[PDB]
């Protein structure tokens, strides 16, 4: 399991450029990879002007072969750069610009077309960028191995859909570099959830080809059904992505690598209430005059992640929510849901009530502290004196006027809004729509209160100025019923800071803990099992899940939690490292195998 | 890969996006590394916002007669500003830095992302009066309190052009005597009145124009065109038609790389 | 002004060890000097394993000339060593050894009788020593001068007469070396300030040969005498030390060069919060006898060594005792709290006062539990819409750590005078004169004095208060000294904003009254002990004391705030003007004719 | 531009403990600080940033507030005639603040008496 | 011990101060901090007496209060017997505080509440 000469060269769009949550994933890979691969660890990725400043110190050439093939390309009107990103692990990064596009309408794309049968249209940027960047890692990786000493092992790890026409070219230009291509999402299935009514379930019967051209979408399926079938190693992040992968790539995935996350996020059992107290200051004033629920009772549930309806399978939660609310009703409760909707959509300013109530209950507080602190002074000197306090006479004429003025700001008004921002279009919002439909409006009567924010909550705003992690930390549960979730990073997230957290069979972290754990349910994580069960069926048990969590309790929550945290060595990089360090070496195996040779795992 | 900036523009119906498919095209036949996010009022027709879909990065959706819009309330005050407060929204693309507006009459000659260099509110010195800036290319820096001040004084004070040229000069007065790195070339925002009105200075700077903007009231995509000869309906002298190659070079583009698109997505 | 090829040697005692007040000055004076003198700045000084260990870098001589002057010095059987002291400013500092030269004391002290006839006693270290400091410095000087081809011209401003053998010895060589001595106190004044009844106005009348051999110190007498004589220039602290000088050392100071402290000292925000700590400290202290109000109460002290005579405490103390009697016979809100913050022979902190300071912790902890309580259901209440209910705030469970409280805060005895248990109590002045005057913090007396014995220290359990922060809460410093060279205690004290009683026969007194005209409007009162009697000056303190009892709290803020102004002509960069000139006259003085050495005065 | 002034005085802070717990690491070892080991990588990337944002090439507006109505404006109008549009070339920078100040406002939240304390000099040609 | 780890952190403040002002001003020039140069002469004489006052060639004591007699103390004796002295090579140290901890102690300001919540453990084996 000796790599002697092996070159690692991860070629991703997102290696300094955060588009998506590939970035995340490679540069949470980087530490690990680096150690692996020593030096030999070179990552391939798009040149952006602001990415390269703030991420990236630029370098000079380790090695004289390098430099060699730094000169060259920059040479033939090429504007490649090399330096060291500042992630964790300081790996070597060799930032081509896709910028220097010189020759490649009619040429780059010319010769695409004779060697992979294959067309890239005008219109699309994302594509004719990665055709670009391809013919950039191609030409990089082969002008390496020309100019230097032939090094019989370098491994090229493609890690999405636009990486993927370099792997073709690679593979077509006879190289002989080792090809590896990973697919963190399936393009197709991605347009064909949703936009389809049953995905899932009739995988097999689709045609791929006719849905791929439907949806003017084929120059792209076909770019990353190419580079599938021209791996020699195909990975895929989830096994729920694997069935994908046989069924529209029509290609198995010869190994399944689980995307993983940092172990660095934390008694330390602050966090948990520190939180909960900055998300029940929120509470407090958001629901102001509405204010006879028991507040320590109360349980907070989220869903996070982009804002997908479908997708995320927000319809799900409203549904089983609306369930919850008459099971509470029905059968009294003190306790009382709240559910966070921190779905990122297009709307206004917080809207004017929910800014209101906020002010009105920093003005209860303000008008506390300063009776408090008056209080106290007064109480201090009596006691100081050697007499009694006499409560009645402590408090002046002042304060008991400022507290009336308080006590009135505090009126009850209407019900308390469902959501914090007012939307740009609140009348077809999916969510607000469902909300109302449910019946869930916040009412005095209702058990379950929704709270949709549709900003990132982050540190810049005014009302709850917490970040994502030490919002998630405070909640008590996070509900992510996904429908086609490939891998789950918010889910992910969550267990790792050891929030209890719903996942679902058609997630892939949900289909992760399944096959790694024998009953999700103990160690905190429960299992929806969307796949094989109806939509109202799932709901069902989604209420089921639920309502388990409410009828837990305290000290069992407390052990839930406490079991969670155990589960973040499942998906920490240590672990995980495992299942690509075998795709590396099933690379090298697969072809020209007399070199290295390593028996199956 | 530069995610973080853009070139804006805006079409309020089919007719403007045709132009807006020409300056995409444009914008992309030139090799921009930016993004081109639109912005489409609700009464471009969803076949029509499927092509802008596919040229354009986000057909970013600005309706002022929607009472959620942000600029609803200024629309009442003002309803002769429905357009003008459409525009305006491209101060409300936060995700972007920095950006570069262009109205759906202009048309790219040259690559022009050397606009990104210079700051906020860094337009052409307008033909006519000189001391106001032509808002067909100006480069801009989004922000929700620069929206909200240009609305409080669309509100107050209103234009006086009744148009985004007025609203943006009396907000932004400091252009025509702070800096001069604020003036953007005539050559990246060449009105064609200047090639009509002032011909001598067109033979001599025409050859370097950057952007051809296409004003006085028949548009480009009004003209008619016949591939077989490559000739324009010719009418009167019409400015447009001063340069017979700004116009052809917009219906080249326009037939090579959009009726393609159009017919696909079934206009 | 050309000071080109001028070396400044600050020859010393103190110039590492720090023995006394002096290596303060030095220590201060270093910053300045380093300026003008640039690295010609030499610091010639006694040599402390702890000195060079702490305080000392060794480093290698910058100009060859030196190298040559410490090696050769270093061969012929003495330790020299070169080094940076750390202080601020960095001066470089030769450290001679006066243990490592003791081989040829008694080739020295043969060599003193012949040139200077002042025999030094087999007995005495403190001059041994110092004879043997002087040889070497003297020493130096020649060595550097011989060792240096192109000569340059040398100042050696000799700080006291352990250095003083040196100026001896410097002179008889006719080293051509300008010679400045300085006496930061005279020797024979000290002895005679406490020893006779009346030292100030028979200063005239006492003979110094005949009063120094009575107490056995003639010859550091004699030394002292002989350097001022031999001095190019002499100078003084202080004008007051300058009239000792004239009566006892025989020679007038030619320029007076006042000791100014830095300015690092360094407002209205600190004095509030010093205030307020020390605030607490008298609540705690005076234990249930808490009859006075504290926003009227002024705080005044006085601080140095615990001299009764020299810092003339009994003047204060029976100043005090009077204005006692002015404040109850008249009407008086005010009380005077005295701190008396002068070191003793402590055992540990008396009892009650230490049970005082925890009765303050308790009724401060019983209090902010209550606050906290009442502020939480406050809260609460406020939450509801409802207006608190006084008496429902307040639980059983409150009432009963509050009663506790109260219950601990009952005493009989009056509080006690001195905060520490003194080892011995009868022969204690402060202690005595306190019973005899009769402040005995008796309820009807307005004036409460508390002596404590131990230098505050952020160490002390009772107070973590430091001199500098407890000086900035008090509202007036008295320090009626009679004996006072140069206060550095009063100079502190002007530096923070206090206003400061001085005295006309203590040099920051004399010094202001000199460079004021109006001294009382910027917080400096000069009480007169030079020219009135014990009782008229006892008479003017109680005037002066009640004076600024009798201040309207907006006047007093003006005073403190004046005294802040005083801060500059008190700080070494004006103060620095006064050595400055003596150096230039010392050069003037000597080698006349060379460079630009004439006096502009 | 006041917002940055925050973000680096921000930053700066961030910096400046850490170095400050580093220094203290370092000294409690008996070692004068290895400047260069002193900023992580995670810092080297926050000071970046930083200095990003203070990168401008436009020259800082004469006016403090938005004005309502800017073109009538008699003092602004007098600065562009006059040529005073805070060029890095001028050494006289005009700064008009058309509110009265006051404590409550962001900027300069100082009251008229604080602010005259501040000033230099204060120019009154009353006609 | 304690003087010695204040004045460590005092140095360290005065330093990190001046840092701070000197990163602000170079960070508002737009210029990362130039490392070796932050340092002012006097900011080395200040960690240099600093670094001169963390120097032990004594191993650290085992006693936090003196005791009134060292050799009857059983824990002492102990300590001694066992091979503890807290030398350098030495993995487990003790640290016995004879006093019961209290808050007005400068060696250990926390309360023994606060002293206990800390520890990692608590031996308590009892006859």
């Amino acid at each position: 399991f000796d790599l002697e000469n092996a070159v690692l060269f991860e070629v991703a769009w997102e290696v300094a450029n955060k588009v998506g949550g590939i970035y995340t994933v490679l540069q949470t890979k980087a530490k690990v990879t680096g150690d692996e691969w020593g030096d030999n660890y070179f990552l391939v990725g798009p040149y952006t002007e602001q990415g390269v400043r703030t991420q990236v110190e630029l370098l000079e050439a380790p090695t004289p072969a390098l430099k060699r093939t730094l000169d060259s390309m920059n040479s033939k009107g090429c504007k490649v750069y090399f330096g060291r990103w500042l992630i964790e692990g300081g790996p070597l990064v060799v930032l081509l610009d896709v910028g220097a596009s010189a020759w490649a309408l009619e040429r780059w794309k010319g010769e695409l077309w004779d060697t992979c049968n294959i067309g890239v249209p005008w219109y699309d940027r994302e594509a004719n960028d990665a055709v670009l960047f391809g013919f950039l890692t191609t030409w990089f990786l082969g002008e390496f191995l020309a100019q230097s000493e032939e090094k019989p092992h370098v491994v090229a790890h493609f890690h999405e859909w636009l990486a993927g026409v370099g792997l073709c070219l690679c593979r077509a230009r006879r190289l002989p570099v080792a090809t590896i291509f990973t697919t963190h999402a399936t393009l197709l299935g991605r347009y064909l959830c949703a936009g389809a009514v049953d995905f899932y379930n009739n995988l097999e019967n689709f045609n791929v080809d006719k849905e791929a051209g439907e949806r003017q979408i084929y120059h792209r399926y076909c770019m990353e059904r190419a580079a599938a079938h021209c791996a020699h190693v195909f990975t895929t992040v989830s096994q729920i992505t694997a069935i994908e992968a046989q069924h529209l790539l029509k290609r198995k995935p010869d190994i399944v690598t689980p995307n993983g996350l940092n172990v660095k996020k934390f008694e330390f059992q602050n966090l948990h209430a520190q939180s909960k107290a900055r998300i029940q200051e929120f509470v407090r004033g958001h629901f102001y005059g509405h204010l006879d629920f028991n507040l320590d009772k109360t349980l907070y549930f989220f869903i996070a992640g982009r804002y997908e309806f479908s997708n995320k399978g927000a319809d799900v939660f409203l549904e089983a929510l609306a369930r919850l609310n008459y099971l509470l009703r029905v059968n009294g409760s003190e306790q009382t849901v709240v559910a966070f909707f921190i779905m990122p959509a297009r709307t206004n300013n917080f809207n004017v009530e929910t800014l209101k109530g906020q002010a009105v209950r920093k003005q209860l507080w303000d008008t506390a502290n300063t009776v408090k602190e008056k209080f106290g002074r007064k109480l201090y000197e009596s006691l100081l004196v050697g007499s009694l306090p006499d409560m009645n006479k402590m408090l002046d004429k002042e304060d008991f006027t400022m507290m009336k003025r308080a006590i009135f700001a505090t009126q009850r008004q209407s019900f308390p809004p469902v959501c914090t921002h007012n939307m740009l279009d609140d009348s077809s919002d999916p969510i607000l729509t469902t909300i109302r439909r449910i019946g869930l409006f916040n009412s005095s009567a209702d058990r379950v209160k929704v709270i949709f924010h549709p900003e990132f909550l982050s540190s810049t705003s005014p009302l709850l100025p917490v970040d994502y992690e030490e919002f998630v930390r405070g909640c008590h549960l996070g509900v992510f019923p996904s429908y086609y979730e490939p891998w789950g990073y918010t889910p992910a997230e969550c267990t790792v800071m050891g929030i209890p957290s719903i996942s679902t069979n058609l997630s892939g972290f949900g289909c992760f803990m399944e096959e790694h754990i024998a009953d999700p349910s103990a160690y905190g994580i429960y299992i929806l099992d969307r796949r094989f069960r109806s939509l109202d069926d799932s709901c069902s048990q989604l209420t089921s899940f639920l309502y388990s969590f409410c009828q837990q309790s305290r000290r069992q929550r407390i052990i839930q939690r406490n079991r969670t945290e155990r589960l973040s060595d499942l998906l920490d990089w240590k672990y995980l490292g495992r299942y690509y360090m075998s795709a590396r070496h099933m690379a090298l195996s697969k072809a020209f195998p007399e070199h290295f040779t390593y028996e199956p795992n | 890969p530069m995610t973080d900036q853009a070139f804006v523009t805006l079409t309020t119906n089919d007719a403007y996006a045709k132009g807006a498919l020409v300056l995409g095209s444009s914008l992309k036949q030139h090799r921009t590394t930016r993004r081109l996010v639109v912005l489409a009022t609700p009464q471009v027709s969803d076949s029509m916002r499927k092509v802008l879909e596919t040229v354009f990065d986000e057909v970013i959706m600005v309706d002022v007669l929607d009472s959620g819009d942000s600029a609803h309330l200024t629309l009442m005050k003002r309803p002769e500003l429905g357009v003008t407060l459409t525009k305006l929204h491209c101060w409300s693309l936060t995700q972007y830095s920095k950006c570069v507006f262009m109205d759906a009459d202009t048309l790219v000659l040259a690559n022009i992302d050397d606009l990104f260099d210079r700051e906020e509110l860094s337009a052409a010195p307008d033909p006519g009066w000189p001391d106001c800036f032509n808002s067909g290319v100006f480069v801009y820096q989004p922000s929700v309190e620069t929206y909200n001040q240009l609305l409080h004084l669309a509100s107050e004070q209103g234009s006086f052009d009744g148009g985004d040229q007025g609203i943006l000069n009396t907000f932004f007065s400091s252009w025509a005597t702070t800096d001069i790195r604020k003036h953007l070339p005539f050559i990246y925002n060449l009105s064609s009145i200047s090639i009509f009105s002032y011909l001598p200075a067109f033979k001599v700077f025409g050859a370097s124009a950057k952007v051809v903007h296409f004003l006085g009231r028949v548009k480009p995509w009004n003209y008619t065109y016949d591939p077989k000869t490559k000739s324009v309906k010719s009418e009167a002298h019409d400015p447009n038609m001063t340069h017979p190659e700004f116009l052809i070079l917009w219906w080249n583009i326009f037939t090579t790389n959009v009726l393609p698109l159009l017919q696909q997505f079934g206009l």
